[PDB]
């Protein structure tokens, strides 16, 4: 059958530098490789087909090359708004021999400049404390690289009831967002005094609290 | 969107910006998270069709060639077929990249029914002191069908509007949240349970 | 989907060609070679009725299965190639050559032009040159290949799936000969069908290029006809204007399936022919034995 | 013979083809005029004083 | 470089960017401060050869097919022969102009054998006022093979270089002179001779 070996599953490479996807075929597929930018939440967008044409209106920095088994793909002068996962298929069709494959994949990071992030906390509302549980939600704005989020109850770590989901980049200052939150029953939330969230980027960290009453 | 493991689910294309017959039309699907995988393709003619190895005919395309339509058939699902089925048409009549990818379909398989979203009005307190910027928003949580549409005030000011990625709890359901500034308002919908419940501006 | 229809239509035409050939592949074993037997043996219970030279093709076609296995080895590799001639080598042994049937056109008339031109053109225009294809290829190998198991066709017929450029397809294989052209023209350089992919859709030909030999103690008399008169009329002598001596004896021959050169008589076989007792004795002497003929035409030699 | 071929066909396409593929496709062109003439002017062709 | 009246010499074609098989090759020869001419090509086959009217058997071209090298034979050489060998490589399979020019091989026609060169540090004497702006170099002479390389302390410093073009005297021998400035270091190579001396800083 037909398969391709996309290498590397990720990368990471600062704003400005070039970075190179190569994409591998089981079979000869004679320059019919098509290349994708897909970003999260998004429908995939052409890139540059038959290896080396680039599609309409796509900037000049991709680059593809390739012929036969091996081929790759160029991303020069780097931006932010670059940062996507990147695909490569095959659409080979001589009349007799059928290649038809997607590439696993390389998802693509584009170092910014450093930003400490902003954090903030969120009371439960009445309504929430009904039923018996609970959801704090403490989130980051404007931050990069990645953080390590850690929630502390009177001086206490807790290991369950937390879920994030971190946004896609900014296409302008490569900053990602947060969104924690944390969840148990409203017995819990009323006998504990203060819940204090800590976000942690490398040396630096970033602490938020907030009252019982009230916030 | 709702499917039972086991069950059928036949689906549509909805890119409609040209006659459906005259061009290549593949299938693909991309697990949440995965990487894009390609199902089935069909040829102009309409009854050569291609498909992926490990399908294995338990998917199959059709036209409806009078309503300018491309369906696709499903059996035997699993929890491995949940994904946002893309059609994407090729460029040309024959094998080829694509240009043109439709919206696409969330289709998820679950033992579990449609499931109403909790909407809940998350705040910082009127107690604490009220600082020139301020920080609001809503959150959607307790729904079971995927796809969420978060817009404000029926979207007149989108500037500062900062909507999140959904996720999964351990038991099946998902929840967002959605946060906003402005100087010192929300409308959350879900189609699959038709609620849309806007309050607490 | 015009590459579908054509898969098709040429698979419609080349299964009874496989066919064919598999009744004398099925039915031709090879034994374990020994001193008692020193060839391959023939069904013939199977093979059920054939006349000699389909048998003695069936046996060229079993000679020739060793170099079609050693061929069909580069299968995948017959199936990527995109130009017209191309050279495969592996190992250097037996180096093959494949030529592609209208791959010129799709690398000089579509490719360069599809940016000109609408898809919906460029498909038209492809679907119109593979179905002139079939209409040009039709003639040779349609129905009227009865048998595929013969070397007996000539490779100019051969050639028109590859759009009768003969040319090409013997100077690429490296035949050269001072008699190329009369081996051409006098239907002595054959081919034959050995192998078909109804798969790939491609097909093996073995060319038979022979070299031509002088028949020892052999002549051919030519006589120029001329009117002459008698009794006040025209008449012109109906005699053999070709006459074959071989050993000095007296033949007539089949010149129409030769090719005549200045200096000798060019033929694929022995075209010679009995004369009756008669016509002999008059072109011994006996000028009362060839008859006339009256001539009322204005124009005669 | 062939010049239409060669200035509506091979010149024009010269930029758009490799150097090879061209010598190729000219190399094709002469071979099947070649194949197409024989028949009338190969050794068929007899008596020339005609 | 070395040939005398009379004698044979074998020159190489030095492009190495290629397969020299595939493309059309020509020699071109320059007589010093004279135009070019050209000598002889070879077609892609390899036997069918092109030659200019003047030669008349005199040159001959070959290819060694497997070190992907191009050949080319004289005889009966003489003055006039003294030139610069150019091999000339000709965009295409066929005939063609020249995109790619290979460096060429000094040939030198004469009764004399190599000669070391005469490496002489001309300077401004220690005794004149030194201003800010020094003008410092070397002088090489005495030398019969035409090919000079004039390198400065490795060439750490080619700002200021400034060789000169070589000239005969009148009994045949070459002799040239190089400058250099800098504010307030020479090694000369001649490698018919195998002569690479370097000294007084
Ligand atoms: C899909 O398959 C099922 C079972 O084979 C069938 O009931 C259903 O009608 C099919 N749908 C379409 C659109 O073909
Ligand atoms: C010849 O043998 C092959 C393999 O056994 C078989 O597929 C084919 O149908 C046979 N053909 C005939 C004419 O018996
Ligand atoms: C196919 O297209 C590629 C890229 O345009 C080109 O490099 C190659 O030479 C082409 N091959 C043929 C046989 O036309
Ligand atoms: C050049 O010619 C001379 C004399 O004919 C001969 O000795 C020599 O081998 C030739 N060199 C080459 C490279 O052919």
């Amino acid at each position: 059958t037909g398969v391709m070996t996309q290498t590397p599953a990720s990368v990471e490479a600062a704003v400005g530098g070039t970075v190179t996807i190569k994409c591998q075929a089981s079979q000869n597929i004679i320059s019919s490789l098509a290349w994708y930018q897909q970003k999260p939440g998004q429908r995939p967008k052409l890139l540059i087909y038959y290896a080396s044409t680039l599609a309409s209106g796509v900037p000049s920095r991709f680059k593809g090359s390739g012929s036969g088994t091996q081929f790759t793909l160029t991303i020069s002068d780097l931006e932010c708004a670059d940062a996507a996962t990147y695909y490569c298929q095959s659409y080979y069709y001589s009349g007799i021999t059928y290649g038809n494959a997607f590439g696993g994949g390389t998802e693509v990071v584009v170092k910014g400049d450093p930003v400490a992030p902003t954090v903030l906390i969120f009371p439960p509302a009445a309504d929430q404390v009904a039923t018996g549980t609970v959801t704090i939600v403490c989130v980051a704005n404007k931050y990069f690289p990645d953080v390590t989020v850690t929630w502390e109850v009177d001086g206490t770590t807790q290991t369950t009831g937390i879920e994030n989901s971190k946004t896609p980049q900014n296409s302008a200052d490569c900053t990602y967002n947060l969104s924690s939150t944390l969840t148990l029953t409203s017995t819990q939330y009323n006998s504990h005094k203060e819940y204090t969230c800590k976000v942690t980027q490398g040396t630096t960290s970033v602490v938020q609290s907030f009252s019982r009453k009230n916030c | 969107g709702l499917v039972k493991p086991g069950g059928t689910l036949t689906l549509t294309c909805k890119a409609s910006g040209f006659t459906l017959s005259s061009y290549w039309m593949c299938w693909v699907r991309q697990a949440p998270g995965k990487g894009l995988e390609l199902i089935a393709c069909l040829y102009t003619n309409g009854a050569t069709t291609w498909y992926a190895s490990w399908v294995n005919g338990r998917f199959a395309i059709s036209r409806s060639t009078s309503r300018n339509t491309v369906d696709l058939n499903m059996t035997s699902l699993t929890a491995a077929d949940t994904a946002t089925y893309f059609c994407a048409r090729g460029s040309g009549s024959g094998w080829s990249w694509f240009n043109i990818w439709g919206p696409g379909t969330l289709v998820t398989v679950s033992s579990g029914q449609p499931k109403a979203p909790s909407v809940f009005p998350l705040a910082p307190c009127c107690g604490d002191t009220p600082s020139s910027t301020v920080t609001l928003g809503c959150l959607v949580k307790g729904y079971l069908p995927e796809p969420v549409t978060v817009t404000w005030n029926s979207g007149t000011l989108t500037n500062g509007v900062r909507t999140f990625p959904s996720v999964r709890q351990s038991s099946g359901l998902y929840s967002l949240s959605s946060v906003v500034s402005v100087t010192s308002t929300c409308n959350v919908a879900h189609p699959a349970t038709n609620t849309k419940v806007d309050k607490t501006v | 989907s015009v590459m579908e229809n054509y898969k098709t239509r040429l698979n419609g035409i080349l299964t009874p060609i496989k066919g064919a050939l598999e009744i004398y592949k099925n039915n031709t074993h090879d034994l374990v070679g020994d001193v008692r037997l020193a060839g391959v043996i023939m069904a013939g219970v199977a093979i059920g009725i054939a006349t000699a030279a389909q048998i003695t093709a069936g046996v060229a076609l079993y000679e020739a299965m060793k170099n079609a296995d050693n061929i069909n080895k580069l299968k995948s590799s017959i199936e990527s190639t995109n130009e017209a001639v191309v050279k495969l080598q592996e190992t250097a042994e037996k180096t093959v050559y494949v030529l592609t049937a209208l791959q010129d056109y799709i690398n000089t008339n579509l490719v360069p032009t599809i940016d000109k031109i609408s898809c919906k053109q460029t498909e038209l225009s492809l679907d119109l040159a593979l179905s002139k294809y079939l209409s040009d290829l039709l003639f040779v190998f349609g129905p009227n290949l009865q048998d595929p198991v013969s070397n007996s066709m000539t490779i100019q017929a051969i050639s028109q799936a590859f759009g009768g450029n003969y040319e090409t397809l013997l100077r690429t294989l490296g035949y050269a000969t001072e008699d190329f052209d009369d081996l051409l023209e006098s239907d002595s350089i054959t081919g034959q069908i050995i192998y078909v992919d109804l798969s790939s859709y491609y097909i093996i030909v073995r060319v038979y290029f022979p070299i031509l030999t002088e028949i020892q103690q052999a002549y051919i008399q030519e006589l120029l006809p001329v009117s002459f008169n008698n009794d006040n009329s025209e008449w012109i002598s109906i005699v053999p204007n070709f006459i074959l001596v071989r050993n000095t004896l007296i033949s007539n021959i089949e010149i129409g399936f030769c090719l005549i050169t200045k200096r000798s008589v060019i033929c694929n076989q022995d075209y010679a022919t009995p004369m009756t007792n008669n016509m002999r004795e008059c072109l011994t002497g006996s000028t009362e034995k060839c008859p006339r003929e009256l001539v009322v035409s204005s124009h005669v030699p």
